[PDB]
């Protein structure tokens, strides 16, 4: 049994041209994925193996466009910005700061703020973890590619069902890549125990079961969670395991985004 | 996130 976590959310779009400068439409139904994959309400865990379904975590986290912005003024929580900036760098955050031709963050000890932006080659978003949160404040939150921002609309196949603002929240809630970014050896971790351990990362749609020289026996590795590198219709669950590290950040006595829980429900309700 | 599959449409081609 849980209590329901409420994040307060603000999309800036930052455009460099009107393809950029995304619909209202196809920002509500990237909310409504995040809501669905946190809330395990996504109907493709209907996909998740049998194998890892007394595993797959419900993590009542529940996401909703903030109405109040910092200065108290009335919003929709969507920011629009026109840019001379053509792809964004995330050595520079650039996206972060409109000095920098980008958007200055909400608040981000109240706001979850996500960028939405080109970005180059072949990065789909990034994120800022807790552990910067004390020094690098005004940065924390997740950035998206434009072209992999909301479900179906002006989201482009393979990354196409809004899964990479699902796994870039998940790191902005401590989650950690599944097979614990050492490059295909069996020595690091994501320091999560129902996560079977895993070589390197998986990508595309794998078939189930997957095997590899660290979980070498059936149901090997769980290629379809959120925090691996597969397809976006080819991801499908966050374990129990993920779920309470997410969660752990809100506790009300040492939680990191603890202050988010204060005010949340008053900035998203107009 | 990174998509291990963005350069295939550019190493096939000059
Ligand atoms: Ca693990
Ligand atoms: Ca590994
Ligand atoms: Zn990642």
């Amino acid at each position: 049994p849980s209590s329901t976590i409420l994040i307060p959310v603000v999309v800036h779009v930052v455009y460099n041209n009107s393809a950029q400068n995304i619909s209202d439409a196809q920002i509500i139904s990237q909310i409504q994925v995040l809501n669905e994959d946190f809330r395990r309400m996504n109907a493709d865990q209907a996909n998740t193996p049998s194998a890892f379904a007394n595993l797959a975590g419900n993590a009542n986290i529940e996401f909703k466009l903030a109405r109040r912005d910092p200065n108290g003024n009335t919003t929709n929580g969507i920011t629009r910005t026109s840019t001379s900036t053509e792809t964004f760098s995330m050595e520079m955050d650039n996206v972060k700061f409109s000095n920098l031709g980008g958007n200055n963050a909400w608040n981000t000890r109240r706001y979850l703020n996500i960028w939405v932006c080109n970005l180059g080659d072949d990065l789909l978003g990034y994120a800022q973890f807790p552990f910067e949160f004390q020094t690098k404040p005004n940065t924390d939150g997740v950035v998206i590619h434009y072209k992999h921002f909301g479900r179906d609309g002006s989201a482009e196949s393979p990354y196409d069902k809004g899964r990479t603002a699902t796994h870039e929240v998940g790191h902005w809630l401590d989650l950690r890549h599944i097979w614990g970014d050492d490059g295909g050896s069996c020595s690091g971790t994501d320091n999560i125990a129902d996560t079977p351990n895993q070589g390197g990362y998986n990508e595309g749609c794998p078939s189930f079961p997957k095997t590899d020289h660290c979980t070498n026996t059936s149901p090997g590795v769980m290629f379809m969670n959120y925090m691996d590198y597969t397809y976006d219709a080819c991801m499908n669950l966050f374990t129990k395991g993920q779920v309470e590290r997410m969660r752990s950040l809100f506790d009300t006595q040492t939680g990191i985004r603890r202050e988010m829980q204060i005010y949340a429900n008053e900035l998203t309700n107009p | 996130k990174r998509d291990p599959v963005y350069f295939i449409k550019l190493s096939t081609i000059k």
